[PDB]
């Protein structure tokens, strides 16, 4: 019985640390700023597998629902 | 395994652990 507790909210905190550009979505610059903070110099390629891997929405930025969704189908959360 | 090689990016860029 997590309801409340549950692993929405870090995909929630994951989802906002992600979305550095405040888009409500995190989209391929959002990506690649996190990447290079982390230190991982990703080329757009690398980003646009990542992109495509979780975009069902065909607007190049990762919704929450997608969100949500890869980060249960990759057991991220 | 692409799907598993992409996979393993969103793996990574949370699971960034130091490393």
């Amino acid at each position: 019985g997590s309801g409340e507790r549950d692993s929405r909210e870090e995909i929630l905190k994951a989802f906002r640390l992600f979305d550095d550009d405040n888009s409500g979505t995190i989209t391929i610059k959002d990506l690649r700023r996190v990447a290079k903070e982390l230190g991982e110099n990703l080329t757009e390629e690398e980003l646009q597998e990542m992109i495509a891997e979780a975009d069902r929405n065909d607007d190049n930025e990762i919704d929450e629902d997608e969100f949500i969704r890869i980060m249960k189908k990759t057991s991220l959360f | 395994k692409k799907r598993e090689l992409i996979e393993s990016k969103w793996h990574r860029l949370l699971f960034h652990d130091k490393k």
